[PDB]
RNA sequence: GGUUUCUCUUCAGAUCGCAUAAAUCUUUCGCCUUUUACUAAAGAUUUCCGUGGAGAGGAACAAUCUGAGAUUUUUUGAGGCCUUGCUUUGGCAAGGCU
């Protein structure tokens, strides 16, 4: 469902808000079947912090928002 | 099951507010549910300020409660 | 009719009418008119519905070869008690089994055709027909027609080398290429691909056998392989989808013929036809003249094409009315 | 659980449980994504060859 | 030969599988063969090119 | 006689009338239930071309 | 035309006759073969969706 | 390569711009089509094969025109070769009489003229790059190596421009001052053709005097490139050229029983089988053999009509052959209609060419 | 939440017909004292034997049947607790905490 829209969106830029308020904004490289996944170009922004601009982090199931683009239709995954 | 569906009906019908685990009480569309609470929500206003995310996704582990 | 049904029993007809030439001795030739001038209508009850029919063809059927068409095979109405097989008494749609068409297919192998392809029909077809009558030129095996319609430098001897014949063949296949004025011409299929279909003799062969027919492959670099059992060993409970399943049945092969067979025999089901509407022998000059002919059936051949053409050319969407 | 073959060269660092984050060349991993990184230093210390396991690991990234 | 020249990513799908099964009747070692034989020709012809 | 049987076996549910098909559009339709839609090519050119 | 009745939902091909979606041109009707290229822009999911 | 000719002509001249405008409609739809008028106004048609050609035919006379316009008969076309080198060491001069080149016309090697088609060399490369390929494989002298100064008609065209010139080598840089104008007059030598206007084949083109005037300017100006002309063509006339005929390669999907059948078809049409196999596992052969390109009309249908359509046959354009008679014996008697011996063939072949668009006859001094 | 079958009505635009006839008219012919009857091609229509889909009514047999209908890695306790900024009193913005 919700795994799935992530994979079939994943390829555009979105951003991954963690439980310890990291919020990595950016291309999706690979989204798995667990919530570890791959981004490109991420800035990271810490907790009451600067960004980091890492090219590949890969996420446990500490992600817990995402904020997604909007390249996904009402019936795109329905 | 039934109610997870009537839940995303009456999302999908009116804005529906949901208070997440993370303290993010979010009114709006909420677009789909699952089977282990991961619910993507279309254009909605969340307060963690109403803030609008087009699209939010969050983990059953991270949702705490919704309501119609 | 049911029209496998109504060919394999023609097909019957055709072997014990052959039987019957090929085993009476002294056929007598039968009077006309078989009643005088002076001879009136007889009644029906003084003279035939008292007294017994007596025997019609009729060949005794195989119990073990000819199993499912055991019973039924000569009834007027075989199978319209059969709610299985058909809708009912009106006799509309039949529904039916491999067995009975496999049967059926063998009993009705004199009056079938044994070609599998349209490429047989290479310029004998209809489209080249119309072509052949639309631009006036014909096969000599080809039936003949009126004229549809009724200085150049291209006809120039000094500017035309001459080196092959650009026969009837070339013209009606490539009509915008080789005859001017191409008017109501209409262009012939091309080649479909081959069919290369094993055809088998006894079931005691496989369904899945190399035919020694076939060429072999002689196949003559290494391959990216993992590791031999060193990782990923299969876990309990997976299985191939048909392991439980056999590999093939008798019938399997039959069914297999069956996809081969032609076009009121490759069906499960269909509607019954008006044996009026069905042309039995139709195959039998939609194909080319055999060897050793006479003149007379050569031109019985093209003159009875000439009307299926004419047929074929003069149909029309039909009305509502 | 799957980013093992994506680092299992490069220098990767990762935050644990306690919120030290490590650096160390990610030599092996199990699957629950408890991965043993080697030469890892803690930003400052050295932990070694460090098994982070999935859960601890909440943030990670590729350093190296 | 042309996408060679080309230099273009080629990839292969075998069609008319069933022309083995239903019109020629093999068995699946036989089958087989004849289908690494195929992909053994096309990468000596890649080979070649 | 075992189609129903095979069809269970794979999974598969089908009606009546589909088992009372012609052979050759009732086997299309197996396979294409039983193979579902195309996405061998679509990893095919995705991942090598 | 696989392609074609796996995306567009209600186009099939007939039991009788298979359908040329690409060739548009009716002297490739006519004649029976493939005549002009055609191109096709579709959306197409792999394994993964 | 589009090289079946076919002369199409409108029954009306008044709808004659009309077929033209059918004829950029084919031209444009139709990326091998190539479509030309001819001096004698007749519009020529080069394509690949006859189902081809049949259908642009077929789009344009049911679409792209509404006019039912005259097609006359499928021929090929040929190419201009050489088998023994120039026998004059033949010159020319400008029209002020001060610059006068001398060369000779060589036939060239075998896998040179299909390396220099294909690619394989290029003027592109360094010279001693150009060098070591034609030193290594070909063996080449390195100063006739060195000397080679253009490809052919066109863009790497196979004929070899060498200018060795020892007497010449004194102006060499006036030859160098020169060289370019030689070699549009060579490519346009090249292109054109003095024998029936075909591309010149093979052909290795060696210079060995060069009489020019040091600083040829006024005379230099346009004239240097018809001087060049008229020195290709000269020394093309005594170089004993012959007609270059296309070979059409044919692979034939066959049932077995029909082989000798196929074997009589190819002795009719004067085609040679390179090779029959059984195909692996298949019952049926494959069969891979030579034919004439005018020979090859319709060597597919005879075969389908004497196999009855089961021995499908496909053919493409292979390569180029020698046509065996000579063009240009004056003794040899043509009849215009009765199909002619193979000593006859060439002749006849370059009599109908020069009467399908120009002059019919041959000139062997006509420029020099 | 029956089936078979019969009748009527409506739409027949599919090879309605994996079949195939005839007639009229406009003509070209063949034949040819002339009238039907003619010969074989085209155009223009028609008729007949069939045909498909829908609906209604009737009849006989099913008389229901047929459907639908947890703790132990990452989706549940690392849970509690305090100060400063703000109290906007649900606790919020920062620190040491087990």
């Amino acid at each position: 469902k919700l795994v799935r829209f992530l994979m079939k969106l994943s390829h555009e830029t979105v951003t991954i808000e963690l439980k310890n308020g990291t919020q990595v904004h950016g291309t999706i490289t690979g989204v798995d079947v667990s919530m570890n996944t791959h981004l490109k170009a991420v800035k990271m922004t810490l907790k009451n912090r600067e960004p980091v601009q890492l090219e590949t982090l890969s996420i446990g199931n500490n992600i817990r928002y995402f904020i997604l683009p909007d390249s996904l239709p009402l019936d795109t995954l329905l | 099951g039934p109610l997870s569906v009537l839940t995303q009906s009456v999302k999908n019908n009116t804005q529906v507010l949901i208070n997440c685990r993370n303290n993010k009480k979010l009114l709006g569309r909420v677009k789909a549910f699952d089977r282990h609470c991961n619910m993507v929500l279309e254009n909605v206003k969340e307060m963690w300020k109403d803030r609008y995310i087009s699209k939010m996704f969050l983990r059953g582990d991270s949702v705490i409660v919704v309501l119609r | 009719v049911i029209e496998p049904v109504y060919i394999s029993q023609w097909g019957s007809m055709w072997i014990m009418m052959r039987r019957e030439k090929r085993d009476r001795r002294h056929f007598k030739r039968m009077r006309f008119p078989p009643f005088d001038d002076e001879e009136p209508p007889l009644d029906y009850a003084d003279n035939i519905l008292d007294v017994e029919p007596l025997e019609a063809i009729q060949l005794e059927l195989d119990p073990e070869e000819d199993a499912p068409v055991l019973d039924w095979f000569y009834d007027h109405q075989p199978l319209r008690d059969s709610r299985k097989y058909v809708n009912g008494s009106t006799y509309q749609r039949w529904q039916f089994t491999l067995p009975m068409m496999s049967t059926l297919y063998r009993l009705a192998n004199q009056l079938l055709t044994d070609l599998v392809d349209d490429n047989y029909f290479y310029l004998f077809d209809l489209k080249a027909f119309f072509t052949s009558k639309a631009l006036n030129m014909a096969i000599p095996g080809g039936p003949k027609f009126e004229p549809l319609v009724r200085w150049n430098e291209f006809n120039d001897i000094n500017k035309i080398i001459i080196r092959q014949p650009i026969r009837t063949e070339y013209k009606i296949a490539f009509p915008y290429l080789y005859n001017n004025l191409p008017h109501h011409v209409h262009l012939t299929w091309y080649h479909t691909p081959n069919v290369v279909f094993i055809k088998t003799e006894d079931p005691d062969l496989p369904a899945f056998y190399f035919d020694p027919l076939i060429n072999p492959i002689s196949h003559r670099s290494q391959e990216p392989l993992p590791d031999d059992d060193e990782e990923f060993e299969l876990p309990e409970f997976v299985e191939p989808f048909l392991k439980d399943t056999p590999l093939y049945t008798d019938n399997t092969a039959n069914g297999i013929a069956l996809l081969w067979a032609p076009r009121p025999f490759n069906l499960r089901s269909g509607r019954t036809r008006r044996a009026l509407d069905i042309p039995l022998v139709k195959n039998w000059y939609r194909e080319h003249c055999p060897a050793g002919q006479p003149v007379k059936v050569r031109v019985s051949y093209q003159k009875l094409l000439k009307y299926y053409v004419l047929n074929a050319l003069k149909h029309r969407p039909p009305k509502a009315q | 659980s799957s980013k093992m073959l994506q680092h299992i060269d490069y220098r990767m660092r990762c935050i644990l449980q306690d919120g030290r984050i490590f650096i160390g060349t990610f030599k092996a991993f199990d699957k629950h994504m408890n991965l043993i990184l080697c030469d890892c230093d803690e930003f400052k210390r050295v932990l070694g060859l460090v098994l982070l396991r999935g859960e601890n690991l909440v943030s990670m990234t590729v350093e190296g | 030969k042309h996408a060679v020249q080309e230099r273009l990513a080629v990839t292969v799908c075998i069609n008319k599988i069933d022309r083995l099964i239903l019109e020629l009747k093999l068995p699946p070692t036989d089958a087989y063969y004849k289908l690494r034989h195929i992909v053994d020709e096309v990468n000596g012809l890649i080979s070649m090119y | 006689t075992s189609l129903p049987r095979t069809l269970d076996e794979l999974g598969i549910h089908l009606t009546k009338e589909e088992l009372k098909l012609n052979i050759r559009p009732l086997l299309r339709l197996v396979c294409k239930k039983f193979f579902g839609e195309f996405t061998g090519f679509v990893d095919m050119c995705v991942q090598h071309i | 035309d696989c392609l074609i009745e796996q995306t567009h939902p209600e186009i099939r091909k007939r039991y009788d006759q298979d359908l040329c979606y690409t060739d548009i041109l009716f002297t490739e009707q006519e004649r029976g073969v493939g005549i002009k290229s055609t191109p096709v822009t579709v959306v197409l999911p792999d394994t993964k969706g | 390569t589009s090289v079946i000719k076919i002369a199409v002509e409108p029954v009306n001249p008044s709808e004659l711009p009309k077929m033209l405008d059918g004829l950029r409609k084919v031209n444009k739809s139709y990326p091998s089509l190539t479509t030309k008028v001819e001096e004698s106004g007749e519009h020529v048609i080069l394509g690949t094969g006859e189902l081809y050609l049949d259908c642009v035919m077929h789009d344009l006379r049911k679409m792209y025109s509404e006019i039912d316009i005259k097609v006359a008969d499928p021929v090929v076309t040929f190419c201009e070769t050489v088998v023994e080198t120039s026998s004059l060491k033949c010159f020319a001069e400008t029209p002020n009489k001060k610059n006068k080149i001398t060369m000779i016309a060589e036939p060239l090697e075998k896998g040179l003229a299909e390396d220099i088609e294909n690619e394989v060399v290029q003027i592109t490369w360094n010279r001693k790059k150009l060098g070591e390929f034609f030193q290594t494989k070909y063996d080449w002298d390195l100063l006739a190596a060195r000397s080679i100064w253009a490809f052919g008609p066109d863009a790497t065209g196979p004929n070899i421009l060498v200018d060795d010139t020892l007497p010449s080598e004194v102006d060499k840089a006036l030859l160098g001052s020169v060289k370019d104008s030689i070699v549009q007059g060579f490519q346009w030598g090249t292109r054109e053709g003095p024998l029936c206007d075909e591309l010149i084949r093979n052909v290795k083109f060696k210079i060995l005097d060069a009489v020019v005037a040091q600083e040829p300017l006024h005379r230099g100006g346009g004239q240097i490139i018809p001087t060049a002309r008229r020195v290709v063509y000269s020394a093309f006339l005594m170089a004993t050229p012959r007609l270059m005929e296309p070979y059409y390669f044919v692979e034939v999907q066959a049932p077995a029983d029909c082989v000798s059948a196929v074997y009589t078809v190819l002795a009719r049409r004067r085609g040679h089988v390179t090779q029959d196999a059984p195909i692996p596992g298949s019952p049926l052969y494959t069969i891979k053999a030579f034919i004439p390109a005018i020979d090859s009309f319709g060597f597919e249908t005879d075969l389908r009509t004497h196999t009855q359509g089961q021995a499908f046959s496909l053919s493409v354009f292979h390569h180029w052959q020698i046509v065996p008679g000579d063009p240009l014996d004056k003794s040899i008697v043509i009849r215009p209609l009765e199909p002619q011996p193979a000593p006859h063939l060439a002749r006849e072949f370059m009599i109908k060419t020069r009467r399908r668009k120009g002059l019919s006859e041959d000139v062997s001094i006509s420029k020099f």
